[PDB]
RNA sequence: AAUAAACA
């Protein structure tokens, strides 16, 4: 099981120190970017993160309550400026359009919201 | 970023074989090779352990080999083998006597860049052939490059014809063979002048063809004499058919083939596949059904062909003749079934070998039956760890109690061996762990000695105390004995048996007792001056040695027997250090019935053999302690602690010299080399070895021959670092480490009633144990290994922990029936209606199973069978975090799978999590506690295709994605996916660091947070890697990415966002490079046994059956060894020509950080005269480096 | 919400 014998809980890797601090990120360029494939800064949700727009990893804010349909497929032209939200949490996404309004669906395997 | 690569395990699996006279004109010798190691067998019929392969030399390469071929030149004595290495090498090598290794004859190096025509990628292997008459020989450079070597120095100069450039427009050659008959070397040729695939034939029906080149050597012209041109599309390799017959028979897939010059064609079909597929004239063959892709062939003398298909299957094709020695029809019969080969040989005739890579390569023997149908026996098999495709850490189930609060991990190894009806599970396990059944404690006693008492049962066992003697009467129950025999009152430094263990005598300082068990016949003082140190014992010699040298010989006579003094006479220019007595029940100890050899070293560094009877000198070197690796009679300085002449083998054959020279181990071979020098000297010579150990931290012996120990005879290296030395009747040496119970004093064989055949031996905190070996692994392999047949492609192995067993994903073969279409509706299944003359497809059916370690059985009412065409891509063991135990994890099975329906079904894909718990048994049948309850069995939209865990979340792949689920009460949760590349085929991941493994594109890193859902892409590797497998170097403080390839490669990546050559953080770094002899697809790691407190080596089995390793250094320990390496390539000669450093290079810059321990165990090998000049000519001392080379030694001796 | 359903 790779954790009875090499275990590497106590080790703080260079690796893990590259990561928590970045370790010289280069702010990207062509600000009209979106951020994609970037996980998360940890200056932005504790403090002040420092560089505003052109900054590696993404921004987060409230008040999202549905999952964005486009970003699944990996199509999110608006990034961090998108009202919708980017996890994959099977119950935050939109009513299905067509069992909201066209009666039934079609497909066998629609991972939509189906309300009554 | 350095590192040092070290070969556990030789590859076992033999990809090439031939039958030539290697040693000699004398006998026919078996030469095998694999990739990268050479072997060559003799034949046994008379053995005890009755026909057996019997190894007598064994050759590693710095080079795999891709072809191998034997012609017997002008005048020589000796048959030369033209090896082929990789980008066309050629190399013609030589036995050797003397020097027991090889001999160069010739170098041909052909990796020309004009010699391609632009193409890179060299995907035609060099091919080796020969003319049987022996004028020439050709390779096929590159596909489209005949060189050719002419032979009469034994040699003429090469030329390379260009194939593209002849006659027909060959280009795109499949086989190529010498004809027979005939006055000049003849080459028919097989190519594909307007190519085609098996699945486009409506457009291109038939494009095989044949030319039968004529090689003029002399005026270098070649005339293109007999063509045809509209063979069946599909054939395979051709082959030629003897003299008596001529010709030559093309193996196409669906056909068979017979062409000749003055001979019409005659070729009859397999199948009923050749109906719309070909248009070459075929007749019908009657009562065969079968194919020939992957069919090896040879030939029996005159028309039969012994052909073993795809699937094992032996078939002996007879060729009708007519009365005009022309081929009239076929003839099959369907023999036995038997491996999947690689290769084929007709040995002595009745004897075949069958090389194979995946499964054991085993030697037949078929018979005449009472028209001449051939019975096979299997007689021989090689043992063969095959491509192990995946291979699990286990911990064995019978570890005594005594060693069970030992510091270190004990565990084993069970690795996925062979393929198919040869697949199956192999238990490596490096050392030897004892059972001790009975243990002692006696302090005070520092030696001991088992003798003979009235098939034959130890029945005193004798222990020398500083100031006293312990009996100890064996039988029922052993105890101390008290009474009258032996001398209780004084230490004794030898005891043992003559005659034959008619008597018993041990060897006092004062005197010598004889002894019928507990009587005494009569003692005879030694009246020397010094006291008796030590002796040797004959069965009807007692040679004793005194403490200032001088030597007695002791001699039974009849009446009742009885020790006679006799003085030996010799010249004691200088005072004799220690000695050794010989016997030959089966002598190569010739000087021209047991023949008894007396050896003696004295102070001056010489080294004596006598013949025993007689006192004469029948060998001499002159300067035995360095270490020189070959001892050629010539008939400050380090000490000689001991001195041991063994014969081991079959019937006491072949001798060895093991001897103990100041804290280093160097041992001999011993091997005839007739020398004439007339006046009576022993016309053998000595070779040594190689080692892994070493020998650093009355008179006591390390070096104790044992013979009947689990079938097994041989000697137990006592010391620091214990080891075994087996030799069976193989033939082969053996050195199986013992690091359990720490370092060992003594040692003793042991034969009990209520013991078996077993051995005996003190500890170091004087802790005597009577033990017995493991009875269910053999011994007999480099690592100990027991082979599990499962009969069925093993494709995982996972040691689920909890519960302690394995889980196996296993494959048989099922003939298809229905094609799957999806019309738009749902999918519909076509079932294949086709003629009786047809053979069908092969559907594999998957099934997990359940073996278990206590026996090795597998577990019955525990085998998940998986759907119609579903394929398991993954099995591991996954820790998936609870609420239930007191930790978080559980430790499951999980196993991804999908179907294979062809590519016009989508294919779609369901996640097996698994788990083993333990019921109650059935009575009767106590395997039948462990059993599967598969908690998770929902399809996914998508295949799956590897798993991962990390921090409790399963991390699956399904499609262009990556998923985390997590395991709740009965569904997975979805977390975090991203888009990956094509097809992620490997995935390990340790601390929320997932490194990824795609087919062709890259390896990724990515990385989980928990407090926002997200995985993401850290660091790729941006240009194209065709991976196999990969894996972790873990540092001190850095991570290293081992990553294997398709390319027979490893390399270590990292991850630095501060280097400039990379983009910040976002491509990842090689930063060693090596190149591996063989394909690898498993990888662990371990910690090693303050420097070493956190580095870890990070094995792998090849795919060729060997287990590597890369053990982690630091910079000054590397640069110590480069500069060793570097002096160690050049000044050194090679086997078979080769350049280590340009073979361990990348194989496409070459950044190379990985060193070679299997080049720096030649410095290990050099004599210590050798070995101070090497030190000099880099700028250190010989005890640094080996201060630095058996510290990579002693950290790497696990399992 | 910016093409989820773009069907023969
Ligand atoms: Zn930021
Ligand atoms: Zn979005
Ligand atoms: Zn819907």
């Amino acid at each position: 099981m790779q954790e009875i014998i090499a275990s590497v809980d106590h080790i703080k890797f260079d690796l893990e120190i590259a990561v928590e601090q970045q370790l010289g990120a280069q702010p990207l360029p062509f600000p009209g970017m979106d951020k994609s494939g970037a996980a998360v800064c940890e200056f932005f949700l504790k403090a002040a993160c420092g560089k505003g727009g052109m900054c590696p990893f993404r921004h987060i804010s409230g008040e999202k309550t549905v999952v964005c349909k486009h970003w699944l497929r990996g199509l999110c032209k608006k990034g961090d400026q998108c009202e919708f939200l980017h996890e994959y949490d099977m119950t935050k996404m939109p009513e299905c359009y067509f069992y909201s309004k066209f009666g039934e669906c079609s497909n066998k395997e629609c991972p939509f919201l189906h309300i009554d | 970023m350095y590192a040092v690569y070290k070969q556990a395990h030789p590859p076992t699996g033999l990809e090439f074989s031939m039958y030539c006279n290697f040693f000699n004109n004398s006998e026919r010798n078996l030469v095998v090779a694999g990739t990268s190691q050479l072997y060559v067998y003799r034949l046994n019929r008379d053995a005890e352990a009755r026909e057996k392969l019997e190894l007598a030399a064994s050759f590693s390469f710095f080079g795999n080999v891709m072809s191998m071929a034997s012609v017997q030149l002008a005048g020589a004595k000796r048959d030369a083998l033209l090896l082929s290495f990789k980008d066309a090498k050629l190399s013609v090598v030589e036995y050797d006597p003397g020097t027991h290794d090889l001999k160069t004859l010739s170098l041909h190096y052909f990796e020309e860049p004009e010699l391609r025509d632009g193409f890179v990628q060299n995907v035609h292997t060099p091919r080796v052939r020969v003319d049987p008459d022996g004028r020439c020989a050709a390779m096929l450079v590159y596909g489209t490059r005949l060189v050719v070597l002419p032979f009469r120095s034994s040699f003429l100069p090469s030329y390379i014809i260009d194939v593209r450039a002849l006659d027909e427009k060959l280009l795109n050659i499949i086989d190529l063979q010498f004809l027979h008959g005939y006055y000049e070397p003849t080459l028919l040729i097989l190519f594909e002048p307007n190519q085609t695939w098996p699945g486009r034939v409506a457009v291109r029906q038939d494009t095989c063809s044949i030319v039968a080149i004529s090689l003029n050597i002399t005026q270098k012209v070649h005339p293109v004499i007999w063509s045809l041109t509209s063979l069946p599309f599909d054939c395979t390799q051709a082959l030629a058919v003897p003299k008596p017959i001529g010709g030559v028979v093309v193996f196409a897939v669906n056909s068979l083939l017979y062409l000749n010059q003055s001979v019409p064609p005659y070729g009859v079909a397999l199948n009923s596949l050749t109906t719309g597929t070909t248009a070459f004239p075929l007749r019908t063959q009657e009562g065969v059904r079968i194919t020939l892709d992957c069919a090896q062939a040879t030939f029996i003398s005159y028309d039969k062909m012994v052909i073993s298909l795809k699937g094992g299957e032996i078939y002996v094709l007879t060729l009708i003749t007519d009365g005009m020695r022309s081929v009239r029809a076929f003839h099959f019969d369907k023999a036995a079934a038997s491996v999947l080969t690689t290769s084929m040989v007709t040995m002595e005739p009745g004897y075949l070998f069958l090389g194979s890579r995946l499964g054991n390569s085993l030697l037949l023997k078929y018979t005449e039956k009472l028209l001449a149908t051939y019975s096979f026996e299997v007689c021989d098999s090689i043992l063969n760890i095959g491509p192990c495709a995946n291979a699990a850490v286990g911990e064995p189930a019978f570890l005594s109690e005594e060693f069970q609060n030992s510091p270190e991990p004990d565990l084993e190894i069970v690795v996925c061996s062979g393929h198919g009806k040869n697949g199956a599970l192999s238990v490596l396990q490096k050392s030897i762990r004892p059972q001790v059944v009975t243990t002692f404690e006696l302090p005070g006693c520092y030696d001991m000695w088992t003798v003979i008492a009235p098939g034959r049962r130890h029945g005193f066992l004798i222990l020398s105390r500083e100031d006293s003697t312990m009996i100890l009467q064996t039988g029922q129950e052993i105890m101390e004995l008290d009474t009258s025999g032996f001398a209780t009152q004084g230490p004794t430094v030898f005891a043992g048996n003559i005659g034959d263990n008619r008597y018993i005598v041990q060897v006092s300082p004062l005197g010598i007792r004889l002894l019928e068990g507990v009587n005494q016949l009569h003692f005879i003082p030694v009246d020397l001056g010094a006291p008796i140190v030590q002796c040797a014992v004959a069965d009807p010699y007692v040679v004793i040695m005194s403490a200032e040298g001088h030597v007695t010989m002791f001699l039974l006579k009849s009446d009742h027997h009885r020790l006679a003094l006799h003085k030996p006479p010799l010249h004691h220019q200088s005072k004799v250090i220690t000695l050794c007595l010989y016997r030959d029940l089966s002598g190569m100890f010739t000087t021209e019935e047991p023949t008894h050899w007396c050896l003696l070293v004295r102070e001056n560094g010489t080294m004596e053999i006598y013949q025993l009877p007689d006192w004469r000198l029948v060998f001499l070197v002159k300067n035995f302690p360095v270490g020189q690796r070959v001892l050629v009679d010539s008939s400050e300085l380090p000490l000689v602690k001991e001195v041991l002449l063994v014969a081991l083998g079959s019937r006491q054959s072949r001798p060895y010299l093991l001897v103990h020279v100041d804290q280093e181990l160097l041992i001999y071979e011993a091997f005839p080399h007739d020398s004439q020098l007339g006046q009576g000297n022993l016309k053998v010579r000595f070779k040594k070895v190689p080692h892994n150990i070493n020998f650093r931290e009355g008179r006591v012996a390390r070096f104790r021959y044992f013979e009947d120990i689990y079938g097994y005879s041989g000697v137990f290296i006592c010391g620091p670092s214990p080891h075994w030395l087996l030799v069976t009747g193989r033939g082969a040496l053996r050195l199986h480490p013992m690091a359990i119970d720490g370092p060992v004093d003594s040692f003793a064989p042991f034969h009990n009633v209520n013991c078996p055949r077993g051995f005996l031996y003190f500890n170091r905190q004087g802790e005597l144990r009577i033990s017995v070996l493991p009875a269910y692994l053999s011994y007999d392999a480099p690592w100990p290994v027991r082979k599990i047949p499962l009969r069925c492609t093993a494709h995982y192995v996972a040691y689920h922990v909890e519960s302690k067993v394995y889980a196996v994903a296993t494959s048989t073969n099922t003939p298809c029936a229905r094609i799957p279409r999806m019309t738009g509706e749902e999918k519909e299944f076509e079932t294949i209606e086709r003629d009786e003359r047809y053979i069908h497809p092969q559907q594999e059916a998957f099934s997990i199973q359940l073996i278990s370690p206590v026996s090795w059985e597998a577990i019955p009412n525990a085998r998940i069978e998986l759907q119609e065409w579903e394929h398991v891509t993954c099995m591991k063991t996954v820790s998936l975090r609870s609420e239930e135990t007191v930790s978080g994890l559980k430790g499951y099975v999980a196993a991804g799978t999908c179907l294979m329906q062809g590519e016009e079904v989508t294919c779609r894909g369901r996640i097996l999590i698994m788990d083993v718990i333990e019921v109650v048994p059935e009575p009767g049948q106590p395997l039948t506690k462990n059993k599967f309850k598969v908690l998770y069995e929902k399809e996914q939209k998508g295949p799956v295709t590897a798993l991962c865990h990390c921090n409790g979340h399963l991390v699956s792949a399904i499609g262009q994605k990556i998923f985390l689920w997590s395991l709740r009460a009965s569904e997975l949760t979805g977390m975090a996916f991203i888009d990956t590349q094509l097809y992620i085929h490997q995935m390990i991941s340790v601390k929320n660091f997932i490194l990824a493994a795609d087919v062709m594109k890259s390896i990724s890193l990515l990385r989980y947070q928990e407090e926002s859902k997200t995985l993401s892409l850290v660091s790729r590797d941006a240009k194209p890697l065709e991976v196999y497998s990969v894996d972790f170097m873990v540092d001190n403080a850095q991570l290293g990415f081992l990553v294997s390839d398709r390319d027979r490669n490893l390399m270590v990546y990292m991850y630095l966002p501060e280097a400039k050559e990379s983009f910040g953080g976002m491509r990842l770094l090689r930063r060693a490079d090596f190149h591996v002899g063989a394909h690898v697809n498993t990888f662990w790691r371990t910690p090693c046994r303050v420097v070493w407190e956190n580095k870890h080596i990070t094995w792998f089995a090849t795919l060729d059956g060997g287990i590597g390793l890369l053990l982690p250094m630091q910079e000054k320990t590397y640069r110590r060894l480069l500069m060793l390496q570097n002096a160690l390539t050049t000044m050194l000669p090679h086997h078979a020509g080769l350049n280590p450093r340009a073979f361990r290079m990348l194989h496409v810059n070459a950044v190379r950080n990985v060193l070679d321990g299997e080049l720096l165990n030649r410095y290990l090998y050099l004599s210590t005269m050798e070995r101070s000049e090497l030190a000099k000519k880099i700028g250190t001392t010989p005890d640094i480096i080996l201060d630095d080379l058996l510290e990579t030694d002693r950290v790497t001796a696990h399992f």
